[PDB]
RNA sequence: CUGGUGACUAUAGCAAGGAGGUCACACCUGUUCCCAUGCCGAACACAGAAGUUAAGCUCCUUAGCGACGAUGGUAGUCCAACUUACGUUCCGCUAGAGUAGAACGUUCCAGG
RNA sequence: CUGGGGCGGUCGCCUCCUAAAAGGUAACGGAGGCGCUCAAAGGUUCCCUCAGAAAUUCAUAGAGUGUAA
RNA sequence: AUAUGUUAAGUGGAAAAGGAUGUGGCGUUGCCGUGACACUGCGCCGAAAAUGUACCGGGGCUAAACAUAUUACCGAAGCUGUGGAUUGUCCUUUG
RNA sequence: UUAUUGGAGGUAGAGCACUGUUUGGACUCAGACAAACUCCGAAUGCCAAUUAAUU
């Protein structure tokens, strides 16, 4: 149900995101009306496992601060050359 | 084969080739597609050859889309001429295929039939390609 | 309907680029309605007004209501402006043809001590 | 003062703009050093030639 | 196998001539141009050949006129 | 809240619905006079029995079209170093989404 | 002048692109034009708003600007 | 030299499309020890020239190779130690 | 020379709002190309202040 997500605080230097994307973690943002801009870290293995069950445009469960606020996926990045996810914009409902 | 009915200027520069594909990376029109992983100039000759191969294999049962087009004309000179005395004369028409771009799309056949068709088409093109399907 | 007052403001904008845009000021801006006529002395370095006079500020005596009322309005504005010490004016006609009522508001203010 | 600056690399093969900044810092020959009060303006000069100079 | 091209004009040194916030005298040219890429503000006049010159001496400043348009103005020092 | 006149990057609009009357603004009524139509009192301009909110006009509600618009990410790049396209530091778009948003506003004259 | 010389083309001026967001910037690099015209196609003052699609409506400008851009 | 892995071709110490049960890693599924694949690191075939080995400088090495990270040393007319010569500028001492 | 501030300019990028090239649908929807296309748009370089800290 609830998924842990460590928050990435401050400026993420390019080598930080580069050597993180070579390890299995993807940045992401969660916002809406009430909660705004918690730049957090999301795992690539569990996210695909939840998207295989709920779908691409469904409601994806995720713990924003160790709590579920029924966040919905708005858009996501993807590079066609490696089959690796890049970023998610997590609109809070 | 393929070329513009009219261009405004008959003699252009050569197009840049370093970089990555800017648009057209996703299988939009059909079900399966062939994706490029190396920069090159794709002439209209090998486009029209790869299309013949891919369609003759499927026995013209499925549908095929060509996601690229030769827009830019390139020029060449006479055999023994020395350097100088103006530009060349138009020779052919090219497309620039950088890594990422989806070249051909196929729809209306099984997975293995399309995989064999897009294998036999990718032996007539000067780039290295891989088989992708519609982004789930 | 061409909305007569809207086609007046285009003409006024075209009037008011060489008039208190690079030229002498204050302006004596007039405004013409179906019945009355209004005028005010304006300066545009700040954007404030210095006088007022109308065809409805108790100037009525039931004369030929359109031209003579313009004359009385002009006399009133000319006696106001010379009070505060303003003997200089550029005349912005507001986009009305300088004829009849606006012409009378103007040429009845020159004779009352306010020299264009 | 603070910020002891020492030239470590030569300025042969470096663009002229980098050489001008080293002269402004007061550094002269290789292995020479200077002492300067810390400013936001002196920090910028050291950053431009940070590879050439060593600061303590 | 000759060429038919090969003639070009001679480059008119156009563009701005006085930076912003600078002091200028009573006749200095501020901007060369064809047409009006930039309009005259206040204390700035436009020549018959499109060009912007200062009428008085003061600080020069580039403002924005409406949207997608800009102007230049000269203001009195002190 | 009504009127005149200025400043402002459509957060200032277009479109769709509702309300308002002769104290103001217009429609109107008609060419005696000023003036006018390259034909035509349609406009311009001259004077005004009487009547209407129909349209103009001002105001109220709409997020359909426009305009505005973050954070995160990406592309691109000054610098450096390896060496042939990366790898470290800085700046950092476009597009797209979350959103403001059905304007604020000076000075005068009036019912107040 | 000249990717050796000759034969071919060019030689002065204006406008774009190459040109790397100031200005300048080359090649026998890529495209065009000039060697005038107007007594109103000049000055000043008033008034007016176009192409095109179905006298009316739509229209923001897709017209026109003597002559290339 | 120290620590942990890679490979076996003498790669290292030239070259492409394309071909392959070579070997290391991570991941992900389908039938209960076997199959499928995804992305990867290092290789191997493709690979034929003229006086003489002859595409490491030589010997020679599968570690004296490659990747990762530390600790020493060698190394220039650079820099510094000592002595001296010329030109300057300061005046701590016209020194 | 750096750092603080202001300014002119349209290239890399991207985009289809004009000009041209272009693919597949319905009867306008998706998707692409541009040195001489731009509704947009850097990093830097440039011009200054009569500004400071070094030299």
């Amino acid at each position: 149900a609830s998924l842990k997500s460590i928050i990435r605080q401050g400026k993420q230097t390019r080598s930080d995101l580069k050597q993180l994307r070579k390890s299995g973690k993807v940045p992401a943002v969660v916002y809406g009306y009430g909660t705004k801009n918690v730049s957090v870290k999301v795992d690539e293995v569990e996210f695909i496992k939840v998207i295989r069950e709920v779908g691409r445009n469904g409601v994806i469960e995720l713990g924003v601060g160790s709590k579920t606020i029924k966040v919905m996926v708005a858009d996501y990045q993807f590079d066609p050359l490696k089959n690796q996810i890049t970023h998610i914009d997590f609109l809070a409902i | 084969m393929l070329l513009p009915k009219r261009v405004k200027y008959r003699r252009q520069h050569r197009p840049k080739t370093t970089g990555r594909s800017k648009g057209g990376n996703y299988v939009t029109f059909g079900e399966f597609g062939l994706q490029a992983t190396t920069t090159s100039w794709i002439t209209s000759r090998q486009i029209e050859s790869a299309r013949i191969a891919m369609t003759r294999y499927m026995k013209r049962g499925g549908k095929v889309w060509i996601k690229i087009f030769p827009h830019t004309p390139y020029t060449k000179k006479p055999l023994e001429v020395r350097m100088g005395a103006g530009k060349g004369a138009v020779e052919g028409w090219i497309a620039v295929v950088k890594p990422g771009r989806i070249l051909f799309e196929v729809a209306g056949v099984s997975e293995e039939v399309a995989r064999e068709a897009l294998r036999l088409a990718s032996h007539k093109l000067p780039v290295k390609t891989k088989f992708v399907k519609r982004e789930e | 309907k061409i909305d007569k007052n809207k086609v007046r403001l285009k003409r006024h904008a075209r009037v008011r680029t060489n008039l208190s845009g690079t030229a002498e000021k204050p302006r004596l801006n007039v405004y013409r309605s179906n019945k009355h006529i209004y005028a005010q002395i304006i300066d545009d370095n700040k954007g404030v007004t210095l006088a007022q006079a109308s065809s409805k500020d108790s100037d009525i005596a039931t004369t030929a209501t359109k031209v003579e009322l313009a004359t009385k309005v002009g006399e009133a504005i000319a006696k106001k402006a010379a009070d505060k010490g303003i003997k200089e004016i550029v005349f912005d006609r507001g986009g009305y043809l300088y004829h009849g009522r606006v012409k009378a508001l103007a040429e009845a203010a020159r004779e009352s001590g306010l020299e264009f | 003062a603070k910020l002891q600056i020492t030239l470590t690399r030569s300025v042969i093969g470096r663009p002229e703009t980098q050489r001008k900044t080293v002269e402004a810092l007061g550094l002269k020959k290789t292995n020479s050093s200077v002492v300067v009060e810390d400013n936001p303006a002196i920090r910028g000069q050291i950053n431009k030639v940070k590879h050439l100079v060593t600061v303590e | 196998s000759s060429t038919k091209n090969g003639r070009d004009s001679e480059s008119k040194r156009l563009g701005a001539k006085r930076a912003d916030g600078q002091f200028v005298t009573g006749g200095s040219i501020l901007y060369r141009q064809r047409g009006t890429k930039i309009y005259p503000g206040e204390n700035v006049g436009r020549g018959g050949d499109d060009t912007l010159f200062a009428k008085i001496d003061g600080v020069v400043k580039f403002e924005r006129k409406g949207r997608d348009k800009k102007q230049v103005s000269v203001y009195a020092v002190a």
